[PDB]
RNA sequence: UACCUGGUUGAUCCUGCCAGUAGCAUAUGCUUGUCUCAAAGAUUAAGCCAUGCAUGUCUAAGUACGCACGGCCGGUACAGUGAAACUGCGAAUGGCUCAUUAAAUCAGUUAUGGUUCCUUUGGUCGCUCGCCACUUGGAUAACUGUGGUAAUUCUAGAGCUAAUACAUGCCGACGGGCGCUGACCCCCUUCGCGGGGGGGAUGCGUGCAUUUAUCAGUGGUGACUCUAGAUAACCUCGGGCCGAUCGCACGCCCCCCGUGGCGGCGACGACCCAUUCGAACGUCUGCCCUAUCAACUUUCGAUGGUAGUCGCCGUGCCUACCAUGGUGACCACGGGUGACGGGGAAUCAGGGUUCGAUUCCGGAGAGGGAGCCUGAGAAACGGCUACCACAUCCAAGGAAG
RNA sequence: GCGGGGCCCGAAGCAUUUACUUUGAAAAAAUUAGAGUGUUCAAAGCAGGCCCGAGCCGCCUGGAUACCGCAGCUAGGAAUA
């Protein structure tokens, strides 16, 4: 339920919690300021990101990390891997020799922030790119478009 | 490999120097300067090839340490000086005046001035900021910075400045209908009025360019210099007037000259 | 192999000597070179030692510690000159530098005289 | 020669990639300073561009913050008390960047003091005439009377932190990066900070 | 030129290969008169190398106290020419080779909003409130004079002497302003009152750059935790700048007052910003043969999550603590390559096939591995240190590759 | 975009999403294909050309253009899949 789960105190580093708790402000009512920030090209910040109370580095709507460069678009493979999935863009590449075309495909370890809720196997899902993350994790998740679902019984 | 380069071998030197094949391995290598130096054109191969008023290496050498060579009003003394575009150079003695500016082929122009338009030169800008205290700066197409520019100088934005002075004389501003010049691409050398800015936001900024002649066509936006208010310049153009020919009608006017 | 002060252990030993130690000088910058060098402590293998008096005792060696040698180079730096034939302040240093004589035999006897600095 | 390239790491597959060039000087030699309690050494190494960094083998005092009230004083630092990373650098006690050190309290009480004029730290009374009985009254004027007897809204502490100016020393969490900077600078635990802390210290 | 001809049979039509034919590129054979361009120890040995060389460098302008020369123009600082040596800057380029190397290099593409940059330009360089400044301090080379070695660009001791070397350090600006403080304002509601203000006595701090915390939201971008502004404080002794430098024509005020004050063109250094040359690290897509190479990777990081360490910055790049992941018949993993990659070359109906060590761009490496110093830039090799391999001189003590 | 009207049209949603196609940018020279020029010719080379009556401060002019795959970046088309 806490977020609090690691063994340091997670938090953002540019909001200032502790502002003087006084008979003005009071411990009944207690919020903390959320930072968040837009991203451009059109993509817009899920409700998630803004009343939300996840922390996250690489999250690029609450974190420092900033898109710019590729935007790509993949299917969920795989989701396993804490809050980051791989996702499997498959395409078509030419031999000019034979004139016909060969169903390749090769797949990618993405970010995926806690924002976006119902991301099960099989969605599509535009990634934009951005510093490296990890070892091999360079892309992050933008934003998710379903699949397979909206009536299940 | 291991640090910078500083050697410059004469086949891999930009084609619109025109140099020989036969006269060497190695090409002239523009000094670091204001331009970068695949758009520049260094001090050496302008007065020995653009000029001819010398013949070897050495003969520029002893004309430059006489003192009178003068970039932007400034003796520059090295025979490899990046001189680059819009620059008014000034022999002063036998006081010719030239003006580095391309021709509609793309390559740069023998061109005289007048010795009272020389005392200026024009600038893009490439970047506006606040500096410390606040105070504005701007930093153009050559490496030239100013301080506390008039407001409304937006970036690539093309401001005046005089040499002796080093201060913006008149500013005029990226608009629609303006009379932009392109140095850059396929299509550098023709000069035409700007018909739209077509923003991509986070891509290139691609603009469409017509002539005077009806000729349309499109560059991006880092190729853009605007020279005239509307339809008229403020520097002098050279021949042909920033209109390229088609090579039917390249020959004919060439041919016929030839009467 | 010259010696050197600070190995404290007689025989020889093969110092890693960058510059600015002793006996080696260098032939580019920030070189270091691996030399062998005697030790500090005296032995009985030695072909020469220096030897510096900090005594002058009874009397005269003949041609050793007489025929005192002139020093014709002098101060030259207004700092030194100053403090050579204490000169108290603004006492024109200009007027007080050192010439040296100059005795060729198919020349001219002429005299020199430095520049100053500071 | 300790490098930091990838091109020695198996790739993501799992394929072992054969090297292709030699180790370069870009993938520099990277030691650990370790910085300690205790008086100040500072070493200085040059890097590329010939700029220089400052690595801190040996720390006495810091700059610690105060942020709530707004304070920034020299202070000395005394212990390590936990640390997030390795609970085996505190028992060593060397200073690192998110490791909650401890220090004192007496430029933080003697700033309180001269500003609110109340006692902190106090528990019995009866000792107060060297410096603190004159501090509170001092004779003042008329109108700092009134600008300082306003000054009952902003002058309560919650009870987690004048707790621990009672009983000597506060503990806080350095935000620089010694060894790499050599300074210890940071901020004073406070808060549901300090409660999560609090209970990572009591907890081991 | 979108092309065929001879050979299985006693003849025939086929299938099929063989041989012919034509380029071009290595070697060789025979032969060779003239003249234009002209590859040329790549393949096997990235085998080994005698000897000689290919990286050094003075302006009017850092340091001449060598007679090495000068008219020693004259009773004294230096008419200049200058070797030598210090200082500075290059020596990280070019040149050579193709051994390594199969998403590696490389190519196009797009980034650094995740970083470094001697130089070049162009900015900034009285914004800091604080008993030598008309100039402070200590060495050292060449030089002189003794030396040690069989022998090296080996150098020891003693005496001198210089700085733009190596350091210490000040005047003026500088009058003050600002904020945080703060012994009288009494004129306000002294009616018992509560007062509303500006002010002074006072002591701190005060620029840029660095480090951390907080506050507000000039200039920008698609987009910031950006740029700028505000407050509280730091400032590393192997300590950030805030000129103890050198030439040229000399001129101006001269009222203190014939000695004091001011000036033109430069030349060097100089934190920081931007430029330039880049360098590094990333993204997307693209590589030959093999299954007689079908599962691989993870104690020794294999994939990811936190926190840090160092690195110029992003990051399992490392360390600790967790989670159990990552890849694969759409060929992973392993092997081979007479594999440096590319622009390109030979070919010529179209589709293709083959070659590309080789002058251009990029990479890599100097006998094989490794570790470093200096510097802006090197894991440098016509730099160093060591080991392995080969090899030189020796007076056999050592030297140099 | 000529707090509530007219010759007026931008920003906004791209209201499935891709392949496919056309367009436009951007893509180092050398080499190739090719323009010009009697190197005496040719291979090459990028030069050269014109009258001197001496003013001849010497005049005129070249050093083209096309092709740069596939992948990305644009704008359009929506048969076919």
């Amino acid at each position: 339920a806490d977020i609090q789960t690691e063994r340091a105190y997670q938090k953002q580093p540019t909001i200032f919690q502790n502002k003087k708790r006084v008979l003005l402000g009071e411990t009944g009512k207690e919020k903390l300021p959320r930072y968040y920030k837009n991203i451009g090209l059109g993509f817009k910040t899920p409700k998630e990101a803004i009343e939300g109370t996840y922390i996250d580095k690489k999250c690029p709507f609450t974190g420092n990390v900033s898109i710019r460069g590729r935007i790509l678009s993949g299917v969920v493979t795989k989701m396993k891997m804490q809050r980051t999935i791989v996702i499997r863009r498959d395409y078509l590449h030419y031999i000019r020799k034979y004139n016909r075309f060969e169903k390749r495909h090769k797949n990618m370890s993405v970010h995926l922030s806690p924002c976006f809720r119902d991301v099960q196997i099989g969605d599509i899902v535009t990634v934009g790119e951005c510093r490296p993350l990890s070892k091999t994790v360079r892309f992050n998740v933008l934003k998710v478009t379903k699949a397979a679902g909206t009536k299940k019984q | 490999a291991r640090g910078p380069k500083k050697h410059l071998k004469r086949v891999a030197a930009p084609k619109h120097w025109m140099l020989d094949k036969l006269t060497g391995v190695f090409a002239p290598r523009p000094s670091t300067g204001p331009h970068k130096l695949r758009e520049c054109l260094p001090l050496i191969i302008f007065l020995r090839n653009r000029l001819k008023y010398a013949l070897t290496g050495d003969e520029v050498k002893k004309i430059c340490m006489q003192r009178f060579i003068k970039i932007d009003g400034k003796v520059r003394t090295d025979i490899t000086y990046p001189a680059g575009f819009m620059d008014v150079i000034s022999i002063d003695k036998t006081g010719e005046n030239f003006r580095l500016i391309y021709d509609t082929k793309g390559r740069f122009a023998v061109h005289r001035i007048t010795p009272e338009e020389a005392k200026y030169k024009l600038c893009k800008v490439r970047k506006i900021f606040v500096g410390t205290k606040g105070i504005p700066h701007l930093v153009t197409h050559d490496a030239r910075t100013i301080r506390y520019p008039d407001p409304l100088i937006k970036v690539n934005d093309t401001i005046q400045i005089d040499l002796e002075t080093g201060k913006i004389t008149d500013f005029i501003k990226f608009d629609t209908g303006n009379l932009c010049m392109v140095t850059g691409g396929a299509n550098l050398g023709r000069i035409g009025v700007i018909t739209n800015r077509e923003r991509h936001p986070g891509s290139f900024d691609v603009v469409h360019v017509k002539d005077a002649n009806g000729n349309s066509f499109a560059t991006r936006l880092s190729n853009i210099f605007v020279i005239g208010k509307g339809n008229k310049p403020w520097i002098s153009l050279p021949r042909g007037k920033g209109i390229r020919l088609t090579i039917a009608e390249e020959r004919d006017k060439r041919l016929a000259a030839k009467q | 192999f010259p010696m050197k002060q600070g190995v404290l252990t007689h025989g020889r030993v093969r110092l890693l000597l960058s510059k600015g130690h002793s006996c080696y000088r260098p032939r580019r910058t920030g070189e270091r070179k691996r030399k062998s060098v005697r030790g500090c402590i005296v032995d009985a293998n030695l072909s020469v030692l220096n030897l510096v008096i900090v005594k002058k005792g009874e009397k005269d060696i003949p041609g050793l510690t007489d025929t005192t040698v002139p020093r014709r180079l002098g101060p030259k730096r207004a700092s030194r000159i100053r403090k050579l034939f204490n000169l108290s302040k603004e006492d024109d240093v200009r007027q007080y530098v050192v010439r040296k004589p100059l005795n060729k035999e198919g020349k001219k006897p002429r005299t020199k005289a430095p520049k100053i600095q500071r | 020669g300790i490098s930091r390239d990838n091109w020695h790491k198996r790739r993501k597959t799992g394929g072992k990639r054969k090297p292709y060039h030699k180790k370069r000087k870009y993938e520099l030699g990277r030691p650990a300073a370790n910085t300690k309690i205790g008086p100040r050494r500072i070493h200085t190494v040059r890097v590329r561009g010939g700029n220089k960094k400052y690595r801190a083998l040996r720390l006495d005092v810091g700059n610690f913050s105060w942020g709530s009230e707004c304070c920034t004083r020299k202070t000395r630092i005394i212990d390590v008390v936990y640390n997030a990373s390795n609970n085996e650098l505190v028992r060593t006690k060397t200073l690192v960047k998110n490791c909650i050190v401890l220090i004192d309290s007496t430029p933080y009480r003697q700033w309180y003091e001269s500003h609110y004029a109340l006692p902190l730290g106090r528990k019995k009374g009866a000792k107060l005439t060297p410096e603190e009985e004159e501090i509170l009254n001092k004779k003042r004027s008329k109108k700092i009377q009134k600008k300082y007897d306003e000054r009952k809204k902003n002058a309560k502490i919650s009870s987690l932190l004048e707790e621990q100016f009672q009983q000597g020393k506060l503990l806080a969490c350095i935000a620089s990066r010694p060894g790499q900077c050599g300074r210890a600078d940071g901020y004073v635990l406070e808060g549901k900070e300090l409660e999560f802390y609090l209970r990572k210290i009591k907890a081991r």
